[PDB]
């Protein structure tokens, strides 16, 4: 499987819930990423394919105060902006 | 639960 190579944004909120490397698989990131907005309750409890991250460093990195997590395209875009090329 | 079950889908796409 392919590696890719967080910036040093993403790369401390991956080990702020235990991540241990420099590099990781996509299905490594996706993994990561969804442990630190279960654990930071981000999800809205009645209607959980909602996240809300306006007063989150999250919402800083994707640049939107929330997104769906239907919209699969988009979330894989958010992420690209924030790899090294 | 239901926010589990959702981002799975996304890992279907990997
Ligand atoms: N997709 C390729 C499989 C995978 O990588 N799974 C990620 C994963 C596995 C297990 C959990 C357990 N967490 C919970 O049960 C908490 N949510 C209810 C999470 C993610």
């Amino acid at each position: 499987e392919t590696l890719v190579r967080p910036k040093p944004e993403l790369l401390k909120l991956l080990k702020s819930v235990g991540a241990q490397k420099d590099t990781y698989t996509m299905k490594e990131v996706l993994f990561y990423l969804g442990q630190y907005i279960m654990t930071k309750r981000l999800y809205d409890e009645k209607q959980q394919h909602i996240v809300y991250c306006s007063n989150d460093l999250l919402g800083d990195l994707f640049g939107v105060p929330s997104f769906s997590v239907k919209e699969h395209r988009k979330i894989y875009t958010m992420i690209y902006r924030n790899l090294v090329v | 639960l239901t926010f589990e079950q959702y981002w799975a889908q996304l890992e279907s796409a990997a």
